[PDB]
Parts: C-alpha cells; sequence; structure tokens
C-alpha cells in the first residue's frame, strides 16, 4: 500500500457501511466416561482380581 | 459416606454360575498306545512325521 505522509493534510471519511462479522467459539466438548474393568479386563473375573 | 450426588457404579449386580461348553462331535480316540509301542523307531537324522 502507498502511505503519503503530510504535515497539513488530514484524510476524513465522508460516509460510512455496517458490516457485520462472525466469530466461532467452541464453549464445551464431549462429556466422556470409562469403565475400570469393562475397558481393562472385561467379564473376566481372574482379572479383576 | 457418600455425599448428595449421582455417580457412575462398575457392575456388582450379577456374576456367571453355570458354564456352556460346547465341543465338537468326536468320539475316536488318538492311537497313543499304538504309536508309543510301535517296535521300530526311526533315526534321529530320519524322523517321521
Amino acid at each position: 500500500s502507498s502511505i503519503a505522509y503530510s504535515n497539513n493534510t488530514i484524510a476524513i471519511p465522508t460516509n460510512f457501511s455496517i458490516s457485520i462479522t462472525t466469530e466461532v467459539m467452541p464453549v464445551s466438548m464431549a462429556k466422556t466416561s470409562v469403565d475400570c474393568n469393562m475397558y481393562i479386563c472385561g467379564d473376566s473375573t481372574e482379572c479383576a482380581n | 459416606e457418600i455425599d448428595k450426588g449421582i455417580y457412575q457404579t462398575s457392575n456388582f449386580r450379577v456374576a456367571p454360575s453355570k458354564e456352556v461348553v460346547r465341543f465338537p462331535n468326536i468320539t475316536n480316540l488318538c492311537p497313543f498306545g499304538e504309536v508309543f509301542n510301535a517296535t521300530t523307531f526311526p533315526s534321529v537324522y530320519a524322523w517321521e512325521r
């Protein structure tokens, strides 16, 4: 971009526009739960012991 | 001592009692006696299968 610096000049807007922007924010994650034996062992009595 | 709330629990309710064995319909007995009682065996260098 070309920007010209001046000691006695100012640029002022003469019109305006309305801009609507989106911002997506994660707020939560899936709640998970696990079981000791059913995962590590399953249904084995000896493995549970 | 348990305070007010909701908790997940492991399965202590039911454990297996019976057993279900299913084997194939085979009635013949392997001839171990005849094999181990053979009057001649191969040399180690000419072992059979």
